[PDB]
Order: C-alpha cells, then sequence, then structure tokens
C-alpha cells in the first residue's frame, strides 16, 4: 500500500541535484552539504578525511531520517582555507587510497594464487 | 478543514503549550526508555568524548551556534566531557538543584556536601551542567526538574 | 487497519459517516473527546468535527 | 514449507544443504556433526537446517488439481 | 523558625556597625545608622513580617511550609545572581529602604481583584495574601543584604520578573475549569487500586464521595482526647469503653 | 504527624505530641463530641452525611 | 592532509572465503569497505518472472521469490551488463538481463526435485553456482505425479541495497583491535571472555593494556562469499564501485562550485 | 457600560488570542486588506500573526460579563503575553 | 601572566571513600609551601597517578604566556606561545563555589574555591591570601605536571 521502490533510494529524482551546498551563517567559513541517495557509506569516510585535515574546525554528518536516503554534511574551516576545497581533497585523498589499495590488493591476490 | 481551527489548535492544544498540566503543576512528557538510560551513563564523571564523536553529537543539534566548547581535559589528549555537551543541550541561562536517585542522606550533612564523590547534587548553572547525574528526578515528569524550569 | 476518510458516504437514518472500513466508515468524535476539547476551550473545533464535519444541515 | 534458498541472517545457500543433510542423518551421523560437514559453523545457518519443518513433503500426499 | 531565629534571621540589625560594613556599602551603612525614620520602616518591616508569622501558624497549624505558589523568588532571585554577576563576598549597593519600598509597591502591582472599594480590598488583600506574606519573607531587606546581597539593578528586573511572571499565572476568562477538575480527577482513579483498622481506599473510596452513600463500607471517628487522658492510657480506655 | 497534636511552644517552635488517639468503626458524632475527655475542635469523621 | 598508505596481506585464499587484513587505514574506510561488499557490489539475479504453469503446491509468488535468491555466476559478465534504467533497450534485451527457461514435468511415481539445474540460460557464463562445474545443487521445489512448472525468468543487474538477493556476501568477519588496547569496549570481567582468533596474548592475560594515544589499525576481513562473484573479486569490485561514487560525487560536486 | 472603566482584565486570552488569529486569517484567505508589511509569507495564519505582534488588528472583542453587560476590547488596547 | 594560584602538593590519598567509577579517580593532596589541603578528580585512563607522587599545580585564568583573555572555543589551529606545553595533564572548568569561615563580622581567613573541570571537581582550600583571584562564574584552568 505505501511500500516504497528499492530503486527509490539510489537513483536521483528529476530535476533533483546529487549534492547542494548551503553556506551556514551562525559561524564563518562553514557549509552545509546536502547529498541526496547517499547513506553512511559515505558519510564516514569524507568526515574522517576531513578530521585529518588540520585546517578543518569541524567536520560532521548525519541522516535526517533513516527511511530518507540523504545526508548532511557540515564543514567548519580556517578562513585562510575554503569548505569546498576540503570537501574535494578529501574525496581525491580517499580515491588515491582505495586506488593505492586496490593495485595492492590485486599483488597480493596473485602472489597467493602462485605461492 | 478550517482557518480559525488550525489556528486555535495552533495556539491552545500544541504538544509544547501542553507540556504542563494544571492537573499536578508539573510536566507530564519527559524523557523515556532509552534516552532517560543513556543519559545517566552519559552525564557521569567519567564519561569522556574524542573529537570525532562530539562532532557527530554537536551535527544533532538544532540549538547550537556553531562553536565547539573548550575540552574540560586539552592534554594529553583533548577529551570533551557528557555534562560539557549537555551544557549545551540545556538552552538558555537556567538555574536548577536536583538529586540523584542514589543520593545518600549522609552527604549533605558531612563534608563533601558541595563536592559529590558519586557525582550526585545536579547543580545547573547559567545553563551548564557544572556536576550531577542526571535521572528521572531531573528530566522525568517530577515537578523541578530541567524540564518544569525550561517552560 | 490503515484507515481514512474524506467526504465519503454516510448513513440513511442519520447523515453521518459509516461505521467501518469496509464501507469507508469515519473516526468516532466520542464523549470523552467532547470533554478533553472543551477543557481546550477549543469551541470552533468541537463544532467543525460535531456538526461541519459529521453532518450539517439545514431546516 | 521447504528448506529456504538463503540463511535469513548471514546469506548463505542452505537449499542444497537439506537433502545431504537428511541423507546424514539416517547415516548415523549426529545434527552436529552433519551442519560442520556441509560447512555450516555460524550458529545463524545451523538453525535454518535444524529447526526446518519440511512439510511440503507432506503437500504431496494430496492429489494434484489436474492430472 | 522560632521567635529567636526568625528575628535573627529577618530583622536588620541597624546596631552592629561592623556587619553592615561587610554587607553594606560606605554611603549605605552610614545613613542606616544616622537616618532614624529608616530604621522605624525597618521596625515596621518586621513588625508586618510577625503578623503575618501568625497568620500562617492559624492558616497551617501543622509544620507543613510546602506549598503551592505561581513564582519561586529563590529561582528568580539565583537567576538574578547570575545574570549581573553577583559576587556574594563583597558589600552590596543595594539600600534596605528600596527592597521595603519596592515590595510595597509590588504587592499593589498584583491585581487578583479590581476594585477601590473596601470589599474588592479586602479580597485582593486576601487572594494575595499568602503571596504577599511569602513575598516579604523572602524581599526582606535582611536576607537582600547577607544572604542573597543583589545590588540595585538586580533587584529592579526582580520585581519586573514577579510582575510579569505573577500576570500569567492569572486564570484566563472562559477557561473551562469545570471539566479540566473532574479530568484531573478521573485520571488518577485509573491508576488507584480497586482494593490497624481495614479502611476503604481508590476508586470504591472515591465512588462513595461523588456519590454520597448513607451506608458507606467502612466509617470510621478520629477522636481526639482532651487532657490527662490525651497521655496515659489508663484513662483512654475509660474513653474507649465509653463510646464502645 | 498529621493525627498528632501540633502546639506552639513558648519558644515558637512547632512540637508534635504523641497523644493517644481512638478510631471507631461506626458514625456517631452528635453522642461521641458530646462526651468528656473528647476534644470537640479535632474530632471528625469519614462520614460526610453526618 | 592527505591519503593514507594502507597495505594488504592475504592469510587465506580460497573459491568460498578470502581472509585479507588492511593496516595503516582509518575505521571509516574500513567499515565503508565491509558495507560495500554487501550492499554496493553489483551482481546478476533474477528480477522478473512469468509463470507460464505451475500446478505444484506453492503458488508462483513463493517460486518467483525462490528463484530470486538463486546465486548466478557473474565474474566477468556482470561488468559488461547494464543496469535497466540506462539501457536505451525496451523492456529486455540480451544487454541488460540474461533470459532463462525452465521446463520440468512429474511423470513418473517418484517425487521430482526441481532443482536450479533446470535453469536453462541463454548466455553460458551467466548459470548457477551449483551447476558450474560436492556441493549439491540448489532445491526450488518438489514434483508429484501429474504437476508441471514452466516459467521464463530474466535476470537483471543490481546491487543489495535494492535486495538481498543482489548480495554476493554469505558473512563478513569485520574485526579490529582483538586484544581490547582502545578500550572501546569495557568487559566487566575478561577473564570470562574469550580470545579472539587475530589475538596474540599468552592465556594467563584477558586483555592488553590501554594505549592512549592508539588508533584503530589492522582491520582483520573474511569475505564469504555465496558462490557468484569470486571471494576476490568483490573486493575488487567493492572498491571500484566505492571509488566510482566517490569520483562521480566529485563530479557533481565541482558542477555545483562552478555554478554558485 | 463606562467603557471608561473596564473592569476586566488588560491582558488578551489564550482564547481571545486563538479566535482572533483565527478570524483575521480567513480575512486575509479572502484577499482582504493587510495592514502590515510582508517580506515573503503567503499564509493567512503567518500574516495574521505578524499583525498581532505588530499590534495592527482591525477587531473589537466583546467580552460579555456574566449580568449581561459587555466590554468591547480591542486587539490595539490588550496587552498580549505570549 | 594570568597565574591564580601555584604549589607543588604530594598525593597523601586516592579514592578514600571507595573506588566509585573506572575512568576517574578522586585525589586527596597536600602542599609544604602553602599547606593548602586539595581534592581532586582526575582521568587515571590517559593520566595515571600513583599515592605519594609529587606534582605542580597551577591554576591559570588563560593559557597564553602573555596576559590575554581567551575565548572559550576550541581553536588547536592556534600556534601562540601557550603554557601547556611545559605540562602534561591541563584541564578547563570554572568557579562555581567558594566557601569561607567569614562570620557575620569577621572576614575569611581560610576559604575553600570549586571547580568544576567539565564534572570533574576540584575543592582548593587553604588562607584567603592564596585564593584571592578566585571568583564564581570565572575560567580557569589547571596546568597539573607530574615531577620526580
Ligand atoms: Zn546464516
Ligand atoms: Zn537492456
Amino acid at each position: 500500500m505505501n511500500a516504497p521502490p528499492a530503486f527509490e533510494s539510489f537513483l536521483l529524482f528529476e530535476g533533483e541535484k546529487k549534492i547542494t551546498i548551503n553556506k551556514d551563517t551562525k559561524v564563518p567559513n562553514a557549509c552545509l552539504f546536502t547529498i541526496n541517495k547517499e547513506d553512511h557509506t559515505l558519510g564516514n569516510i569524507i568526515k574522517s578525511q576531513l578530521l585529518k585535515d588540520p585546517q578543518v574546525l569541524f567536520a560532521g554528518y548525519k541522516v535526517p531520517h533513516p527511511l530518507e536516503h540523504k545526508i548532511i554534511i557540515r564543514v567548519q574551516t580556517t578562513p585562510d582555507y575554503s569548505p569546498q576545497e576540503a570537501f574535494t581533497n578529501a574525496i581525491t585523498d580517499l580515491i588515491s587510497e582505495l586506488s593505492l589499495l586496490e593495485e595492492r590488493f590485486r599483488v597480493a591476490i596473485k602472489d597467493k594464487q602462485e605461492g | 478543514q478550517s482557518l480559525e481551527t488550525r489556528a486555535e489548535i495552533q495556539e491552545l492544544a500544541m504538544v509544547p503549550r501542553m507540556i504542563v498540566t494544571p492537573q499536578s503543576n508539573r510536566p507530564v512528557m519527559g524523557i523515556v526508555q532509552d534516552t532517560l538510560t543513556a543519559v545517566r551513563k552519559f552525564t557521569k564523571r567519567d564519561v569522556f568524548l574524542e573529537r570525532g564523536e562530539v562532532m557527530n553529537l554537536l551535527m544533532f543539534l538544532s540549538t547550537w551556534d556553531g562553536k565547539v566548547p573548550q575540552p574540560a581535559i586539552l592534554k594529553p589528549r583533548p577529551l570533551w566531557t557528557g555534562k560539557q555537551i549537555f551544557s549545551l543541550i540545556i538552552p538558555g541561562h537556567i538555574n536548577c538543584i536536583r538529586t540523584h536517585s542514589t543520593h545518600p542522606d549522609d552527604e549533605d550533612s558531612g563534608p563533601y556536601k558541595h563536592i559529590s564523590p558519586g557525582d550526585t547534587k545536579v547543580v545547573v548553572e547559567n545553563g551548564e551542567l557544572i556536576m550531577g547525574i542526571l535521572c528521572k528526578k531531573s528530566l522525568g515528569t517530577s515537578a523541578g526538574s530541567l524540564v518544569h524550569i525550561s517552560y | 487497519k490503515i484507515h481514512s476518510r474524506a467526504r465519503g458516504p454516510i448513513q440513511i437514518l442519520n447523515r453521518q459517516p459509516m461505521e467501518g472500513r469496509s464501507r469507508d466508515g469515519g473516526l468516532r468524535f466520542g464523549e470523552m473527546e467532547r470533554d478533553c476539547q472543551i477543557a481546550h476551550g477549543a469551541a470552533q473545533f468541537l463544532r467543525e468535527r460535531l456538526f461541519e464535519a459529521s453532518d450539517p444541515y439545514q431546516v | 514449507m521447504i528448506i529456504p534458498v538463503r540463511c535469513f541472517t548471514c546469506g548463505k545457500i542452505v537449499g542444497n544443504k537439506w537433502e545431504a543433510y537428511l541423507g546424514l542423518l539416517q547415516a548415523e551421523y549426529t545434527e552436529g556433526d552433519a551442519l560442520d560437514a556441509l560447512g555450516l559453523k555460524r550458529y545463524c545457518c545451523r538453525r535454518m537446517l535444524l529447526a526446518h519443518v519440511d512439510l511440503i513433503e507432506k503437500l504431496l500426499n494430496y492429489a494434484p488439481l489436474e492430472k | 523558625p522560632s521567635n529567636k531565629a526568625f528575628e535573627k534571621k529577618f530583622r536588620f540589625d541597624y546596631t552592629n556597625e561592623r556587619a553592615l560594613r561587610r554587607t553594606l556599602q560606605e554611603d549605605l551603612v552610614k545613613d542606616v545608622l544616622s537616618n532614624a525614620h529608616i530604621q522605624n520602616e525597618l521596625e515596621r518591616e518586621f513588625e508586618r513580617m510577625r503578623e503575618d508569622r501568625e497568620v500562617l501558624r492559624v492558616i497551617f497549624p501543622t509544620g507543613d511550609s510546602k506549598v503551592v505558589l505561581p513564582c519561586n523568588l529563590l529561582r528568580m532571585i539565583w537567576n538574578a545572581q547570575k545574570i549581573f554577576h553577583i559576587n556574594p563576598r563583597l558589600p552590596s549597593d543595594l539600600h534596605p529602604i528600596k527592597v521595603v519600598e519596592g515590595v510595597k509597591e509590588l504587592s499593589k502591582k498584583l491585581v487578583i481583584v479590581n476594585g477601590d472599594d473596601p470589599l474588592s480590598r479586602q479580597a485582593q488583600e486576601n487572594a494575595t495574601l499568602l503571596f504577599n506574606i511569602h513575598l516579604r519573607s523572602t524581599l526582606c531587606s535582611r536576607r537582600m543584604a547577607e544572604e542573597f546581597r543583589l545590588s540595585g539593578e538586580a533587584f529592579d528586573w526582580l520585581l519586573g520578573e514577579i510582575e510579569s511572571k505573577f500576570n500569567q499565572a492569572i486564570a484566563h476568562p472562559g477557561e473551562m475549569v469545570g471539566a479540566l477538575a473532574a479530568q484531573s480527577l478521573g485520571e488518577p482513579a485509573t491508576q488507584m487500586t480497586l482494593n490497624a483498622k481495614n479502611v476503604t481506599l481508590g476508586v470504591p473510596r472515591l465512588k462513595e464521595l461523588i456519590n454520597i452513600s448513607k451506608k458507606p463500607k467502612t466509617p470510621s471517628l478520629t477522636v481526639f482526647l482532651l487532657g490527662q487522658s490525651a497521655r496515659d492510657a489508663e484513662r483512654a480506655k475509660d474513653i474507649l469503653c465509653r463510646l464502645e | 504527624d498529621n493525627k498528632k497534636k501540633i502546639i506552639i511552644t513558648e519558644d515558637g517552635e512547632f512540637k508534635a505530641l504523641q497523644e493517644w488517639i481512638l478510631e471507631t468503626d461506626g458514625v456517631s458524632l452528635m453522642r461521641v463530641l458530646s462526651e468528656k475527655d473528647v476534644d470537640p475542635v479535632r474530632t471528625t469523621s469519614n462520614d460526610i452525611v453526618e | 592532509p592527505y591519503a593514507n598508505q594502507p597495505t594488504v596481506r592475504i592469510t587465506e585464499l580460497t573459491d568460498e572465503n578470502v581472509k585479507f587484513i588492511i593496516e595503516n587505514t582509518d575505521l571509516a574506510v574500513a567499515n565503508s569497505i565491509r558495507r560495500v561488499f554487501i550492499a554496493e557490489v553489483p551482481i546478476i539475479a533474477i528480477d522478473w518472472v512469468q509463470i507460464d504453469a505451475n500446478s505444484s503446491v506453492l503458488h508462483d509468488e513463493f517460486i518467483a521469490h525462490r528463484l530470486g535468491l538463486i546465486p548466478l555466476t557473474s565474474d566477468d559478465i556482470v561488468d559488461k551488463l547494464q543496469y535497466s534504467r540506462d539501457c536505451t533497450c525496451e523492456e529486455f534485451c540480451p544487454e541488460c538481463s540474461v533470459e532463462f527457461t525452465l521446463d520440468v514435468r512429474c511423470n513418473e511415481d517418484q517425487t521430482r526435485h526441481v532443482t536450479s539445474r533446470d535453469l536453462i540460460s541463454n548466455s553460458p557464463r551467466v548459470i548457477p553456482v551449483t551447476s558450474r562445474n560436492e556441493q549439491d545443487d540448489i532445491l526450488i521445489v518438489k514434483l508429484r505425479k501429474g504437476q508441471e512448472l514452466r516459467l521464463r525468468a530474466y535476470a537483471k543487474k543490481g546491487f543489495g541495497k535494492e535486495h538481498a538477493k543482489w548480495n554476493p556476501t554469505a558473512g563478513v568477519a569485520f574485526e579490529y583491535d582483538p586484544d581490547n588496547a582502545l578500550r572501546h569496549t569495557v568487559y566487566p570481567k575478561p577473564e570470562e571472555w574469550p580470545k579472539s582468533e587475530y589475538s596474540e596474548l599468552d592465556e594467563d592475560e584477558s586483555q592488553a593494556p590501554y594505549d592512549p594515544n592508539g588508533k584503530p589499525e589492522r582491520f582483520y576481513y573474511n569475505v564469504e562469499s555465496c558462490g557468484s562473484l569470486r571471494p576476490e573479486t568483490i573486493v575488487l569490485s567493492a572498491l571500484s564501485g566505492l571509488k566510482k561514487k566517490l569520483s562521480d560525487l566529485q563530479t557533481q560536486l565541482s558542477h555545483e562550485i562552478q555554478s554558485d | 457600560q463606562a467603557n471608561q472603566k473596564r473592569i476586566t482584565t488588560p491582558y488578551m486570552t489564550k482564547y481571545e488570542r486563538a479566535r482572533v488569529l483565527g478570524t483575521r486569517a480567513l480575512q486575509i484567505a479572502m484577499c482582504a486588506p493587510v495592514m502590515v508589511e510582508l517580506e515573503g509569507e503567503t499564509d493567512p495564519l503567518l500574516i495574521a500573526m505578524k499583525e498581532l505582534k505588530a499590534r495592527k488588528i482591525p477587531i473589537i472583542i466583546r467580552r460579555y460579563l456574566p449580568d449581561g453587560s459587555y466590554e468591547d476590547w480591542g486587539v490595539d488596547e490588550l496587552i498580549i503575553s505570549d | 601572566a594570568g597565574i591564580l594560584f601555584e604549589d607543588i602538593f604530594d598525593v597523601k590519598d586516592i579514592d578514600p571513600e571507595g573506588k566509585k567509577f573506572d575512568r576517574v579517580s578522586r585525589l586527596h593532596c597536600e602542599s609544604e609551601s602553602f599547606k593548602m589541603d586539595l581534592i581532586l578528580d582526575v582521568n587515571i585512563q590517559i593520566y595515571p597517578v600513583d599515592l605519594g607522587d609529587k606534582f605542580r599545580l597551577v591554576i591559570a585564568s588563560t593559557l597564553y604566556e602573555d596576559g590575554t583573555l581567551d575565548d572559550g572555543e576550541y581553536n588547536p589551529t592556534d600556534d601562540r606561545p601557550s603554557r601547556a606545553d611545559q605540562f602534561e595533564y591541563v584541564m578547563y572548568g570554572k568557579v562555581y563555589r567558594i566557601e569561607g569561615d567569614e562570620t557575620s563580622t569577621e572576614a575569611a581567613t581560610r576559604l575553600s574555591a570549586y571547580v568544576s573541570y567539565g564534572g570533574l571537581l576540584m575543592r582548593l582550600q587553604g588562607d584567603a591570601n592564596n585564593l584571592h583571584g578566585f571568583e564564581v562564574d570565572s575560567r580557569v584552568y589547571l596546568l597539573m605536571k607530574k615531577l620526580a
């Protein structure tokens, strides 16, 4: 009667943006990233990678509601830095880490398959 | 199905305006099963939060000015305490005094009456949980709790 | 158990909503509810529920 | 009424273990040793094979609707 | 409290110059010691508080000070201490005459009954009586000097808060206090239990009261003795036999 | 203390005297109240009819 | 302010499970990888059934839902196929689906066990796991003399978040800090608890001492595959999938920054 | 009743406020003239509430007394508490 | 400088009333330069303390070696000269009570300043000549360093 489609969690709706940036007015150099059709899989890795950046004063994620499949990520950086730049570098760093982890896994698989 | 009825309910029967009841001049709705047991184990003296966990909690605060508080421990590792976060949850600059369920009767007479070893004798000052373990007596439906004083 | 109603069928004897999901009936605004809304002082709501939303009529 | 395909908890295939499980029990094997030989270590999968009731075998005792 | 403690706790001592010099500043202490009209105002306040003291004894014959009132003065005073950063160790700049004059002016601003006629003024004096008593006993000149130690700005804000907090606690016209009372009395009836001496309690006892019954289930008396019979058991038994 | 005799000592303090009281199974106020050594001020009952 | 330099050390690799260890990485990266193994790894599974005849004691929905949970070999085919959402074809096609067929009838007196071996596919690469050339064949339904079961199924590409049938894992034993050094847990009686298989401690001890400057590292894994994807392919497909989401997310980000 | 000496309370009751916001919202809903400015509000409720806080509601409350008299108290003469 | 009190204490007892918590312990200490008793609660998990130890306590209103008030906010991106680098254990709290033996006429000779470091309570009682900078509702630090 009301069971929502399962693919509605990952597929973006027509006319809906994958990510929206809203400048926070409470404190300076802060932004809120409202990403649609995501879950804790991405919020945590981006959160953790953001904390490791010393120019990031605040980095957190939340799910407004589990039934929804969106996520909100708050990023506060130093005046000399920018939050959007941190969200970008955090992704670029994660991509390189996975690329390195991927290559090092093939080698381990190859070394194990041979002997 | 009318603006009059809509406005009437919006000013007389809403939940916020119905927190305190004239039946017993005390709140009827209070903290509940999980939020009451965890808040007890959250405001304890041996509860320390790291830089990562705090940012996760503060992110769920609507009444947050966006300024992280100076932790109660800056070295050797920056650690926030549960009471240091609850102080941000408590609004305004209210003042209250309660007693934990395990508050012994032979404590307010002898020494340590203002510095409790078991972290009893809840004391809120200027909207900050100076000390104490919160329970139903401080957040439940009892009279004079932090909620009744908040309303 | 999910049930909803908005301008549905009505009985024959009294022009009030039916009773039951099978008949698309409405929910009962019993006496205890009349007493509760009386305490709130909500007269318009008590009027809209018992007169305008149940069985309005002109004579 | 019939052995499921996957385990509700983990997702391990169990549909191919019922017949083998019965073939072992009749061989004087214990329910535990039999589940170990099939590769069921987690108590979640072992639950599916040890708590299942083969009711389809009783539904097949009734003649069908068409011959 | 006893008469001695009540005097030592509420009577402003304008004789000990050393104490006042610690509680009050230099300008205020010399005015209290030199001026005599002020010393009479403080003495009249203590007498007015002593009259109220007996009014409470006849109202509360039992030692039960727990009372229900609109505004909590102890908390508003505490809130004022933190809002203005009051130092309980430094002398206060609050003239005790401003405390008395402020309380008297405040009691007039709390109007449960509107009207200057003697009939309305008596009801207003009797309506805000219990509050005006708790007000004069908490906002006393002495307590505000050695216990709370509020300043001039903090006191003015305190009065404005009591007036606003009180005017908001007044019953609003149209409030259906009838059903509000039946629900407040019927709600606990669903939680209470259905079932020396056996006494009927709970719904059965609540029932028999609302529907006055000429044959209750457990009717009983509460006999109190007057003199020696109230202390000894031999004479009391004689009275028991004279009733049983 | 709700049934004791709460008096006011000469010093101004509340004193709860432990005095004997009788609890009956019936209700006869007009006769019980009119008895010697019985307090005609505090003696009451639960039968609101009487 | 940069990425880590993680390492890997495989302690066991088979056709069913793979046990590896990741070091010098954050707990979030290790957890998300665990979530991808279950919920963000594409795989082929039945998602469409058309019952032409079913005289068995099990209704259609019981069989359809049962067919979906049958694992299909999708090692190299899932990467070539496309999602029905992105495909420009009709309801079905060979590029976005794999057609199946089933035709069984119990003519003899003995009970006929309709198994996955009867599922005839048009693509020889995508076939039931048990049918891949020990393990027995999956049991779909039993038939009585005179009963018949004939249908025409179609498989599609999907992942776990849509349905559990698209989950290639049969258990992901994620563990870190076997010895409670970081004290993330608080054993009221550490002596009453057992030792982890990855623990390095004497039997006389219960848990390692506290490490204030310690960080979650050396995450252990055991990816037991259902059979469709090899235990190693799940990891590679997982990291590539998790790397694709971040890549697409980075593109949408740049699309929003330049627009602002 | 002498309007110069009105014995009723000077504050607006929660019920008087409710009906005022309601009745005023209906008028605005019927495309009635607005008394105060509006930034982007389109709901008659938010419009009526701002009019009360601004104290620019053209309505008179006829407080009936038990004896039969009545007192006409304007929304501008009453003191809003909540 | 911004220092409200400084002395060397010696732990005389730890949790006399019994161990109430796990990651926290109550220390009963006494000084020698001023003879000021001290009851403090620290996190023995990250800063273990054994009976008989000796540490230097410095109650300060700010961490910057130069006189400058703090903003009460957590800003780890601050390279200013802080006196915390010279110490091991540092806490942040506020004064919520200042007791004494003052009478109706005589001033206070002995005081007892109470501080709360986000739940961790401290009681420093001694001579009033050493506790003049303490005022209620004032932010202070600890600057505790263990020495041999
Ligand atoms: Zn399982
Ligand atoms: Zn296609």
